[PDB]
């Protein structure tokens, strides 16, 4: 593995959730991360994104499991290396602007976010698989910046 | 000796290190000193049903374990 405890080798997620990263409990014990912690991840090209960390009983200690959405936000591939750190200041979003890349609230964004307390980071792309067609969105703006929780009080501007 | 209690608020997740043999009031006092808040309650769940009582003498360690998260309601 990495010679630094908080650098982990990227592996495919078992749980397809854009908001989640999984570590072994032993790694979490080592880094003092806890179930449901918001974490800041750092990949290539100076990219960062925020996820929720959960234990995974089959994840090798030196590996981190995340889906393609998260990998893409970090500009890494499977078997690349990312760092993970607790991120204590992910405030509840007041207002965020989220736009489709290349109805939207009702069909895609609302059910995606509803009661899920997802962290999002400005510059994030994410895919929502709903109705009859998948749609990829970009996080254009958050208030506060540069990341926040999409909470029940949050207002989404998507048009 | 000390354990970690995580406090979720709209400002984020604040880590509180506290002796499990301390009382719940001390937890409340600790949170007050660490945060810019007015009248708040601390709850066991995000939906705010089970309120933690501002003690003294219900011990931190009887209701909470190392790494537990509680939820702040203003």
């Amino acid at each position: 593995g990495a010679m630094e405890p908080n650098r982990l080798i990227v592996e495919e997620a078992q749980n397809d959730d854009n908001s989640v990263v999984s570590l072994s409990q032993a790694k979490m014990d080592e880094l003092q991360l806890f179930r449901g912690d918001t974490v800041i991840l750092k990949g290539k090209r100076r990219k960062e994104t925020v996820c929720i960390v959960l234990s995974d009983d089959t994840c090798p200690d030196e590996k981190i499991r995340m889906n393609r959405v998260v990998r893409n936000n970090l500009c890494v591939h499977l078997s690349d290396v990312v760092s993970v750190q607790s991120c204590p200041d992910v405030k509840y979003g007041k207002r965020v602007r989220i736009l489709p890349i290349d109805n939207l609230f009702e069909i895609y964004l609302k059910p995606y976010f509803l009661e899920a307390y997802r962290p999002i980071h400005m510059g994030d792309n994410f895919i929502v698989r709903a109705a009859m067609r998948p749609i990829e969105f970009k996080v254009v703006l958050t208030d506060p910046e540069p990341y926040c929780i999409v909470a029940p009080e949050t207002v989404i501007f998507c048009d | 000796d000390k354990i970690l209690i995580r406090v979720q608020s709209a400002e984020g997740i604040k880590r509180i290190e506290i002796s499990p043999k301390s009382n719940l009031k001390h937890l409340y006092d600790s949170v007050q000193n660490a945060l810019k808040v007015d009248g708040f309650g601390l709850f066991k769940e995000r939906n705010f049903l089970t309120e933690l009582q501002a003690s003294g003498s219900q011990l931190v360690g009887t209701s909470l374990r190392h790494g537990d998260m509680v939820y702040l309601k203003q």
